[PDB]
C-alpha cells in the first residue's frame, strides 16, 4: 500500500511546477542567487510542512474542510478557501497544456515554424523582429500569443488559442469521466516517460557548445542579488506550489492511508523526489540556455568583426575573437578621423549579460526547447515526445487539482440530490474554460503572469500559516503528539516538532514581512514586455486596473478565514 | 572644399565594386588569390557579357579578358571593375547593362570559385533567396480537428454510456 500512496503523491507533486516554473524562475532571479534560497526554503519550509498536512490528514482521516472544521469551528473557512485557490489554478493552469498542444500541432513539420524565419517581402533577406529576436522567440510571442505591446492594449479573442484550450479542456474532462482508479500501469509509465525524456535532452544539451557557461550561471550564487527578498519570496511560493501545500489534497490523499504507517519516510522522500525532479529538469534547461547564450556572444563578436573589416579593408581572416581589442587600439592609432564615424555603431557584448537576457518570461521552456529540437537531426520526433512528455504532466497534475476542487461539490447532498456528477463536473470544466478565455487575448500573456504570480503565490503561504498555527497552537501540539503517538507507536521527532511550532511559521512571517517592506519601499509594481522594435523584453508599470485584480486574486482567498470566523462568531450571539 | 581628390573620375559611376571573402566560405583548403584568379575572374565576367549580349540583345560581341578592367586592388580582395566595348576603350557599358549580365550569370561566376552569394558580394546586385511554398491548407489544423473529433466522441460515448448505466 505504500507504493499506491507515495506514486500517487509524487504524480501529484511532479507537473509543470518542476518543469515549467522552476526553470523560468531560476532564470529571472539570477539562477545561483535562487537556487541557495530554494534549496534553504526547501528543509525548513517544504519537509516539515509536507508531514504536518499528511500528519493531520491521518489522525483527522476527514477531508480538508471536515478536518479544520473538527479542529474547530471558527476555523472551518480555511477549508473553503483551499478550495478556491485550487480554482484560481485550474483557472490558468490549463493554458500552458494548451500552448504545448499547439507547439505539438506545429510538429508535424518538414519546415519547422520556430526553424527559420519568414522572408521580409523583399525575398532576399529576413524579417526585422524575426532576425532581431530568435526564431524560436519570434514563434512563441508572435506566432503564438501574438502579444500586444502592453496590457492597456489588448484586441479580441484569438481564435486559436482559445481552440487549443477548449480542446485541453474537453481532454480533461474525457480524462475525469473515463477513470479513477486506473491508474496501475500508468504509474508505472507516467512516472518514468518524464525522466526518459529529460535524459535524452540532457544527452544532447550537454554536448552543445557552451553549454558548461549555462550550468556555471545557474549554479553561481551571487551575493550582489542574493539580497533581494523577491528572490526567497519566489522559492517559498514555488516550494509550496510544487509540493501541493495549502491545496488541500495532500490531507485528502493522506485521509485514504492506515494510521499504522510512517508518514516520516513517505513525506522525506516526496520532498527529495520533486526537489531531484526540479533540479534536474533545470540543469537540462539551463544547459540549452548557456548553449543559446554563447551563440548570441559568438554571434555578435562575428558581426563586430565583420563591420570592422568591411571597412577598414582588412583580411578575411585577421580579425579573429582573440584578437580584437589590440586591433581595435591599432585601428584607433592608424587614424582617429575615421573611427570616430562608426564608434557609436561598434557594440560591447559580453557573456554575462547576454546570460542574463538571453531568453527570459514564461516562455523560457519552450523557447529553450524548441531551440534544442531545432538543433536535432529528426527534429519531429524529439518535439513530439518533449511536448508528449509535458503534455502528459499538465494533464496529471490538472487531474489531481481538478479532483481537489469537485471532491467538496460532490460530497455536497444539496448540489449532489439535483445533478449528476458528470454535470456538476461538465458545469465547472465549462466555467473554466469560459473565464480562461481572458488569457487568450493579445494582452492575454500579462493576465497569464498576473495569475501566475498572484494567483496561488501568496495565499498558500497564508493558508500554510494558518494551518501550522491551527496544529500547534488551537489543538495543542502535546495532544497531536500523544494521538500520532498512539496512531503509529512512535512519537514525533524533536526536529519536527521545533520546525512546526516556531521556526517555520516564524520565517513565514518573516518573508512576508520582507515582501510587504520592500514592495511599499518601491511602491511601483513592474511587468515585463515585449518590444518587437528592440525585440527584447522591457519593465512597464502596472496599469489602476491591473493592481485591483492583483489585491482581490490574494484577498478573497486569504480573507475567507476571518469572515468565517467572523460568521461562526455572529451565529454564536 | 579646396583640392581634389585623385580616386574621382566622371567615369567612376559605372564601376562595380566585388568584395570575396575566401577564407570565411571556404575555412581551411582556400586557395590564395593570385594573378591567375584575377584572369580566371575577368575571364568569367566576360563569359557573363558576352551571355548576356547574346540571349538578350541578339547581338554577338567578343568580349575578353582585356575588356573587364580591375582597379583597387586590396588584401580583402575588394575591388572595382568596369567592362568597355570589346577594342574601344572610350566606350563603357553602362552599369545597368552590367548588373543585369551578371545577375543572369551570377551561379556559374559563383560556381567558378566555389563561392555562395555572401562570399562573393557585387555591392549593388543582391540575392533572392527564393518564395517558401506553403502546404496545402494547415497542417497543425488538421492534426487538431482530428483530436478534437476524436476526443469529443470519446466524451458522448462515455457519458452516453454513464446515464445508460444509470
Ligand atoms: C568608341 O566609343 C566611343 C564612345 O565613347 C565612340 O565615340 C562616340 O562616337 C559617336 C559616333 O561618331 C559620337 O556621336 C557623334 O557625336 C558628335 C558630337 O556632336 C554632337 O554632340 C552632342 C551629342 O549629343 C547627342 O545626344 C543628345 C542626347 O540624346 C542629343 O540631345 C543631341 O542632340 C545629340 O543627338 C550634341 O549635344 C551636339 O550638339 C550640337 O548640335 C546642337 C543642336 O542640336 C547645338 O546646340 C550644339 O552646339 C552642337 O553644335 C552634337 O550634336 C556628332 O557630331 C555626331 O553626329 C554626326 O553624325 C551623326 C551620324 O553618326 C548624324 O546623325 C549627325 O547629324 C552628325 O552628322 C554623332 O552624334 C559620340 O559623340 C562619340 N562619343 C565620344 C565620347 O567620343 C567612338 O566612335 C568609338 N570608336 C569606334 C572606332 O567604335
Ligand atoms: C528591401 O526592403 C527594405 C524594406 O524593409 C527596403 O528598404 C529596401 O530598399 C529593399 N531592398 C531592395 C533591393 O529593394
Ligand atoms: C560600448 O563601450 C564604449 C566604451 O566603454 C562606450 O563608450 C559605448 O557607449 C558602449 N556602447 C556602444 C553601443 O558603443
Ligand atoms: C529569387 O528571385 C529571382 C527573381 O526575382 C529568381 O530568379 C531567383 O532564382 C530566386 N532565387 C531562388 C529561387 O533561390
Ligand atoms: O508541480 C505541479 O505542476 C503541480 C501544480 C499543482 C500543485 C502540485 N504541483
Ligand atoms: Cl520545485
Amino acid at each position: 500500500n505504500s507504493l499506491q500512496f507515495v506514486f500517487a503523491c509524487i504524480s501529484y507533486a511532479v507537473g509543470l511546477g518542476n518543469v515549467w516554473r522552476f526553470p523560468y524562475l531560476c532564470q529571472m532571479y539570477g539562477g545561483g542567487s535562487f537556487l541557495v534560497p530554494y534549496i534553504i526554503m526547501l528543509i525548513v519550509e517544504g519537509m516539515p510542512l509536507l508531514y504536518l498536512e499528511l500528519a493531520v490528514g491521518q489522525r483527522m482521516r476527514q477531508g480538508s474542510i471536515g478536518a479544520w472544521r473538527t479542529i474547530s469551528p471558527y476555523l472551518s473557512g480555511v477549508g473553503v478557501a483551499s478550495v478556491v485557490v485550487s480554482f484560481f489554478l485550474s483557472m490558468y493552469y490549463n493554458v500552458i497544456n494548451a500552448w504545448a498542444f499547439w507547439y505539438l500541432f506545429h510538429s508535424f513539420q518538414d519546415p519547422l515554424p520556430w526553424s527559420v524565419c519568414p522572408l521580409n517581402g523583399n525575398h532576399t533577406g529576413y524579417d526585422e523582429e524575426c532576425e532581431k529576436a530568435s526564431s524560436t522567440q519570434y514563434f512563441w510571442y508572435r506566432k503564438t500569443l501574438n502579444i500586444s505591446p502592453s496590457l492597456q492594449e489588448n484586441g479580441g479573442v484569438q481564435w486559436e488559442p482559445a481552440l487549443c484550450l477548449l480542446l485541453a479542456w474537453l481532454v480533461v474532462y474525457l480524462c475525469i469521466l473515463r477513470g479513477t482508479e486506473s491508474t496501475g500501469k500508468v504509474v508505472y509509465f507516467t512516472a518514468s516517460l518524464p525522466y526518459c525524456v529529460l535524459i535524452i535532452y540532457l544527452i544532447r544539451g550537454l554536448t552543445l557548445h557552451g553549454a558548461t557557461n549555462g550550468l556555471m550561471y545557474m549554479f553561481t550564487p551571487k551575493i550582489e542579488q542574493l539580497a533581494n527578498p523577491k528572490a526567497w519570496i519566489n522559492a517559498a511560493t514555488q516550494i509550496f506550489f510544487s509540493l501541493g501545500l495549502g491545496f488541500g489534497s495532500l490531507i485528502a490523499f493522506a485521509s485514504y492511508n492506515e494510521p499504522s504507517n510512517n508518514c516520516q519516510k513517505h513525506a522525506i522522500i516526496v520532498s527529495l523526489i520533486n526537489s531531484f525532479t526540479s533540479i534536474f529538469a533545470s540543469i537540462v534547461t539551463f544547459s540549452i540556455y548557456g548553449f543559446k547564450a554563447t551563440f548570441n556572444y559568438e554571434n555578435c563578436l562575428k558581426k563586430v568583426s565583420l563591420l570592422l573589416t568591411n571597412t577598414f579593408d582588412l583580411e578575411d581572416g585577421f580579425l579573429t575573437a582573440s584578437n580584437l581589442e589590440q586591433v581595435k587600439g591599432y585601428l584607433a592609432s592608424a587614424y582617429p578621423s575615421k573611427y570616430s564615424e562608426m564608434f557609436p555603431q561598434i557594440k560591447n557584448c559580453s557573456l554575462e549579460s547576454e546570460l542574463d537576457t538571453a531568453v527570459q518570461g514564461t516562455g523560457l521552456a519552450f523557447i529553450v526547447y524548441t531551440e534544442a529540437i531545432k538543433n536535432m537531426e529528426v527534429s519531429q520526433l524529439w518535439s513530439v515526445l518533449y511536448f508528449f512528455m509535458l503534455l502528459m504532466l499538465g494533464i496529471g497534475s490538472m487531474l489531481g487539482n481538478t479532483a481537489a476542487i469537485l471532491t467538496p461539490l460532490t460530497d455536497s447532498k444539496i448540489i449532489s440530490s439535483h445533478l449528476p456528477k458528470e454535470a456538476i463536473s461538465g458545469l465547472v470544466c465549462l466555467v473554466n474554460c469560459a473565464i480562461g478565455m481572458v488569457f487568450t487575448m493579445e494582452a492575454g500573456n500579462y493576465w497569464f503572469d498576473i495569475f501566475n504570480d498572484y494567483a496561488a503565490t501568496l495565499s498558500l503561504l497564508l493558508i500554510v500559516l494558518v494551518e501550522t498555527i491551527a496544529v500547534c497552537y488551537v489543538y495543542g501540539l502535546r495532544r497531536f503528539e500523544s494521538d500520532l503517538k498512539a496512531m503509529t507507536g512512535r512519537a514525533v521527532s524533536w526536529y519536527w516538532k521545533v520546525m512546526w511550532a516556531g521556526v517555520s511559521p516564524l520565517l513565514i512571517v518573516s518573508l512576508f514581512v520582507f515582501y510587504l517592506s520592500d514592495y511599499i519601499l518601491t511602491g511601483t509594481l513592474k511587468y515585463q514586455a515585449w518590444d518587437a522594435s528592440q525585440g527584447q523584453l522591457v519593465t512597464k508599470d502596472y496599469p489602476a486596473y491591473a493592481l485591483a485584480v492583483i489585491g482581490l486574486l490574494v484577498a478573497s482567498s486569504t480573507m475567507c478565514i476571518p469572515l468565517a470566523a467572523l460568521g461562526t462568531f455572529v451565529q454564536r450571539r | 572644399f579646396v583640392g581634389w581628390s585623385t580616386d574621382w573620375s566622371p567615369y567612376a559611376d559605372q564601376s562595380i565594386k566585388v568584395r570575396i571573402s575566401l577564407k570565411s566560405a571556404l575555412g581551411d583548403k582556400a586557395y590564395e588569390w593570385n594573378d591567375n584568379e584575377m584572369y580566371l575572374f575577368r575571364s568569367s565576367v566576360a563569359y557573363a557579357m558576352r551571355q548576356y549580349f547574346l540571349k538578350v540583345k541578339n547581338q554577338m560581341i567578343l568580349f575578353g579578358e582585356e575588356d573587364v578592367r580591375v582597379a583597387n586592388l586590396k588584401p580583402r580582395i575588394s575591388f572595382n571593375f568596369f567592362v568597355t566595348a570589346p577594342k574601344n576603350v572610350s566606350d563603357i557599358i553602362p552599369r545597368t547593362e552590367v548588373e543585369k549580365a551578371i545577375r543572369m550569370s551570377r551561379s556559374r561566376i559563383n560556381d567558378a570559385f566555389r563561392l555562395n552569394d555572401n562570399s562573393l558580394e557585387f555591392l549593388g546586385i543582391q540575392p533572392t533567396l527564393g518564395p517558401p511554398n506553403q502546404p496545402p491548407v494547415s497542417i497543425w489544423l488538421i492534426v487538431f480537428g482530428v483530436v478534437m473529433g476524436v476526443i469529443v466522441v470519446g466524451i458522448v460515448i462515455l457519458i452516453f454510456t454513464g446515464i445508460r448505466d444509470r
